[PDB]
């Protein structure tokens, strides 16, 4: 009950802004949300300390109201509270002269209430719950303000390709109830212990709740969701791709740790999925001449690093990396989001540089967060980014081709990031800028966020430094294990990824200044603006021909009426035939008659 | 007891259209709504209030009636919509008589404690339809007229052969329901019987090549869309097949039941996908209750108690929203003029509420959870995945064009660049908002407490096809 009311909070705060919420001033809603999310965070804290917390509530029959707060819970829970608080009184200072300031604080509480109702479940269909209202938050930010075409269909195209995910879910949910009947993540893992049974359905259950989960974390082929959610106002982007959202990709994998953790085949897949996902976003990264679209990518690529974790067993691991990402993504977001308050939107890369000197502070956010993207050895992504590319080599499911690709990716992550720092704030100078720049509640909590991006850090150090997580994450749920590991070798490995992201940020540093961008590069610079092409393809056998189809379908049915029609007139025509049977002659009649009259009697034998 | 409840409306009805003014009738749809609520809380059980009175004695016909876990909410649910209807309103012909008459007569309909009573009214809740259509409006009036009721009609006169068939046949002394369950027809008896009342039923689900009416009928009935909400209303193929079709000839439906589940499927997909191509408020929530009775018979069929109680559930809130969003077009369409949905962007900024309004309601349509629609969608999945998987499935290829047309609709209707701007909101539209999104978050917070009756009912009659 007091659990519930983490959830209850920012949905009270959302009702008030959304209902009212005009009727506050200008601080105000912004003060209202990021006050409940405020105890929210606090109050579900005390609830973590204090050992753990259940409710257990009146649904659908055999499908209980369940909320389960563990470890498992509590982290995400944290994460998304905290953050996400910082991202409300961010938001109420980059929220300014802008109408529907209820609309928009009353839509961040209600996300808030929805994610909280996400992690904190212990029945699938509760997780649902939170799985289609996150969805439905998104869109509603995304479009916040409405009077602009482009951002409209981006939040529609979302809910949709999001939609194709929930159907997987809703299928793989329906799969696991034929099969045990219970639903309740607690009893359906108690009851996955064991011999199980009908491995394959089992499997296709998984894969479904997967095909869900690429849809959330924006991994391939529903990957074609996010870039476009830069629509909406930069918090938003910053809430969606960092402390929300793509994570509970991770999450709903790591809750059904037990599930995947016999399944070699799907978790198999899932690193693959991961290693491209990563490839894919670091490779059209840099290409981008948005800064947002720019740092996107950096989103698709780095879930993809964390999907590479859970794929090949450790959990651990992809939730570090979910938190240590959690951390300098929304330094990087807000920072950007920070960048074009200043130039009134500009939002452009090849219209800016040169900002060093002239921007005070921000220079070292989006440092300190470029940097940590690019994994710097002693920072937050790189703890995580080698926690995984070990796990890759030391965990079941094998890592070896892994291993030297996501290596690659690194080296990647390092230039895209240095790409886009270099063409921000350097090399000379375009466009206007006056005398403000940065207010107080903005760059404040930002400040804290590069904090978090820097110490995230060694809450897992390689194992004689304290993993402090690992046995936090492990015992609660996450619970299965078959892992070697090994020494002296192994910081060999950490020096290696620290020596390679240190070589690929300065190569990017000179590169992505140059100027030269020669030859082939050029058009790579343009595929990778353009995505590598892909929605242009999705528009040729996918998206166009089901719209089309819907009116193929549509003049079927037209057609169908009117051969109703048709019908109609036969009876009629067949009607007026026997009402032609009349001629009116009487002698026609007579012998009309006789006529009938024997068939009578020759029916009467 | 139960047949005052199922009479209010009727009386405030013609009270309405030769009786004076408009108003009453409306608090007369409010009345009928907290009656027909009151009977809703205090149930007891399957009895509630019986009722049993003389109708044709040597016939074996009786006036009988009370309340199920079922005809409940269902007094509930249509006392609500047509309530609705009566209030935010605008046809205001003096036919929102006529409409107090349907909703009575369709809670007449769902208290039939016997057969032939049930048959009567079934076949008597024709003709305000087609009134409320035929002088109430339209330009193809006339014609989408005659498709609307012969459909219904010829569906209609072949099942009292089969309803005789029932009686005659099983040798059941009366048309009371207890009665012609306790005498099962046997193998290609109950066949014929099953069949019979298969094609009355499926006709008005609708079910796939038999849905062609459904677009025609609410494009032409008063614009308000009154005669529309209680349209759908009349929407109640599932129930009758649920409540009588299955149980008195199970063995028939043994033999259908792929056939269903699968035109249950394509019409949810079809239904959804072909509602993607309308250019026009009637048709689009006409494909969108046809994928919806769809998913609904898709739970029913299945057997699979899940599935079943999904689909009664989903059929029950879908009359709910799906009454809703008609009366809210045709509010629209009063300050507008036009049912169009290209034209006129801007709305959002101009209409301050209205936007939250629709949303809620299109949000329940999709079935969403927390809303309506998600319980019934989601046992409904559960149990056609159950006896079905397949058909589950491309049923379920629904998700995806069902957010694809509602949100297409929502955003070129609201979200765009400013027109002229809109009236803001009636004082009927008011209480129509209010209590619609009440309805709505209370049917998807808590469908454990609505849909409860719905259980027993469920695992029974799925019983009822097992051994």
């Amino acid at each position: 009950m007091a659990l519930l009311g983490t959830i209850l909070l920012p949905l009270l705060g959302f009702a008030l802004l959304g209902l009212f919420g005009k009727r506050m001033r200008e601080p105000l809603p912004g003060v209202l949300a990021s006050g409940l999310v405020l105890a929210s965070f606090l109050l579900g804290a005390g609830l973590l300390l204090s050992g753990g917390a259940r409710f257990q509530a009146e649904w659908l029959p055999g499908i209980p109201f369940s909320l389960l707060l563990d470890n498992l819970s509590g982290f995400m829970l944290l994460i998304v509270t905290g953050v996400g608080f910082l991202i409300h009184v961010y938001a109420i200072g980059y929220m300014g002269g802008d109408p529907g300031y209820s609309r928009f604080f009353a839509y961040f509480n209600l996300f808030i209430a929805m994610m909280l109702t996400l992690v904190l479940a212990d029945s699938y269909p509760v997780m649902f719950i939170g799985w289609e209202g996150v969805g439905l938050a998104s869109f509603l930010l995304i479009g916040f303000w409405y009077k602009n075409p482009q951002y409209a269909d981006s939040a529609r195209k979302a809910f949709i390709v999001n939609r194709i995910g929930d159907l997987g879910f809703m299928l793989g949910m329906a799969i696991l109830w034929a099969l045990y009947g219970t639903l309740s993540i607690s009893e359906l893992k108690e009851a996955m212990e064991g011999p199980l049974k009908n491995p394959d359905l089992l499997a296709l259950a998984g894969l479904l709740l997967f095909l869900g989960a690429v849809g959330k974390s924006a991994q391939i082929p529903l990957m074609v969701w996010l870039p476009d959610a830069m629509a909406g106002p930069t918090p938003v982007s910053a809430l969606i791709h960092a402390a929300t959202m793509v994570t509970a990709g991770v999450y709903l994998i790591a809750r059904s740790s037990f599930l995947y953790s016999v399944l070699p085949d799907v978790s198999y897949a899932i690193a693959v999925v991961g290693l491209l996902t990563a490839a894919y976003g670091a490779l059209s990264a840099f290409g981008q001449t948005d800064i947002k679209k720019i740092v996107a990518y950096s989103t698709i690529s780095q879930l993809g690093y964390m999907f590479l974790a859970a794929g090949v067993g450790a959990y651990w691991v992809a939730l570090f990396h979910v938190f240590t990402h959690a951390f300098f993504k929304a330094l990087l977001f807000l920072a950007s989001g920070s960048v074009i308050h200043a130039l009134g939107g500009e939002q452009d890369v090849r219209k800016m540089g040169g900002l060093w000197k002239h921007l005070p502070q921000t220079r070292w956010h989006a440092l300190i967060g470029a940097l940590a993207l690019g994994g710097l050895p002693l920072l937050s992504g790189f703890w995580s980014k080698d926690a995984i590319l070990a796990a890759t080599l030391t965990y079941p499911f094998g890592g070896v081709g892994f291993y030297v690709g996501a290596l690659l990716v690194a080296v990647l992550t390092a230039m895209y990031a240095m790409r886009w720092f270099v063409l921000v704030f350097l090399g000379e100078e375009r466009g206007h800028h006056h005398p403000h720049e940065a207010p107080p509640v903005m760059l404040w909590p930002n400040h804290l966020l590069a904090l978090g991006s820097v110490l995230a850090g060694y809450l897992a150090l390689p194992h004689p430094l304290p993993n402090v997580l690992e046995p936090f994450l492990k015992p609660a749920l996450a619970e299965v294990e078959a892992h070697h590991l090994s020494l002296g070798a192994e910081w060999g490995l950490i020096a290696l990824s620290a020596a390679v992201a240190l070589l690929g940020l300065w190569a990017g540093f000179v590169f992505f200044q140059r100027k030269v961008f020669p030859a082939w590069y050029l058009a790579f610079e343009a595929a990778s603006r353009e995505a590598f092409y892909v929605d242009r393809a999705y528009n040729a056998l996918i998206v166009n021909p089901l719209k089309a189809l819907a009116e193929a379908l549509f003049y079927g049915d037209r057609g169908l009426l009117s051969g109703y029609f048709g019908l109609g007139g036969a009876a009629r025509s067949l009607g007026q035939g026997l009402a032609r049977l009349q001629t009116g002659y009487l002698r026609v009649y007579a012998l009309l008659f006789v006529l009938g009259a024997l068939l009578l009697l020759g029916v009467m034998r | 007891m139960v047949v005052l409840a199922v009479l209010l409306p009727v009386v405030f009805g013609a009270l309405l259209l030769l009786g004076l003014p408009r108003a009453l009738g409306v608090l007369g749809a409010g009345l009928s709504f907290l009656l027909n609520l009151y009977l809703f809380l205090t149930h007891p059980g399957g009895v509630a209030h019986a009722f049993q009175a003389p109708l044709l004695p040597g016939a074996g016909v009786y006036w009988a009636f009370g309340l199920d876990g079922l005809s409940a909410l269902f007094f509930l649910t249509i006392a609500l919509t047509v309530f609705l209807g009566a209030l935010v309103a605008r046809v205001e012909g003096r036919f929102l008589g006529l409409a107090l008459l349907m909703e009575g007569l369709l809670l007449g309909l769902f208290a039939a404690r016997d057969l032939l009573v049930f048959y009567v009214f079934f076949e008597a809740a024709l003709i305000p339809a087609l009134l409320m259509l035929y002088l109430y409006g339209g330009e193809g009036r006339t014609r989408a007229l005659y498709t609307f009721v012969l459909f219904t009609l010829v569906g209609s006169l072949p099942m009292l052969a089969a309803v005789l068939g029932a009686r005659l046949l099983s040798g059941s002394p009366t048309f009371l329901l207890e009665d012609l369950l306790a005498h099962p027809l046997q193998e290609e008896a109950a066949f014929w019987v099953f069949l019979g009342f298969a094609l009355a039923f499926a006709i008005k689900t609708p079910l796939f090549p038999l849905h062609a009416w459904l677009p025609p009928f609410h494009q032409e009935n008063h614009p308000s869309g009154l005669a529309d909400a209680l349209g759908t209303l009349y929407k109640v193929g599932v129930f009758a097949f649920f409540r009588f079709a299955i149980p008195l000839a199970p063995e028939g439906f043994a033999q259908a039941q792929g056939l269903l589940l699968f035109l249950a499927a394509l019409s949810a997909l079809y239904g959804a996908w072909v509602a993607f191509a309308a250019k026009d408020f009637k048709t689009l929530l006409a494909y969108a209750g046809l994928s919806h009775m769809g998913v609904a018979a898709l739970g029913v069929f299945s057997g699979t108690p899940e599935g079943a109680m999904g689909g009664l559930y989903l059929l029950a809130a879908s009359g709910v929203y799906t009454g809703g969003l008609f009366l809210l077009a045709g509010r629209l369409y009063e300050r507008t003029g036009t049912l169009e949905i290209g034209r006129y962007r801007g709305l959002a900024q101009s209409a301050p509420g209205l936007a939250a309004l629709a949303l809620i309601l299109f949000l329940a349509m999709v079935g969403l959870p927390g809303l309506s629609g998600f319980p019934g969608e989601f046992l409904t999945l559960l149990g056609a995945y159950k006896a079905s998987p397949w058909l589950a499935a491309l049923a379920f290829l629904s998700v995806i064009a069902s957010a694809a047309y509602a949100l297409t609709a929502f955003q070129k209707t609201f979200w765009e660049e400013g027109g002229s701007g809109v009236k803001d909101l009636a004082g009927a539209e008011w209480g129509f908002a209010l209590l619609s999104v009440l309805a709505l978050l209370l049917m998807g917070v808590f469908p454990g407490y609505f849909a409860r009756g719905l259980h027993p009912l469920a695992e029974a009659f799925a019983k009822l096809l097992g051994g």
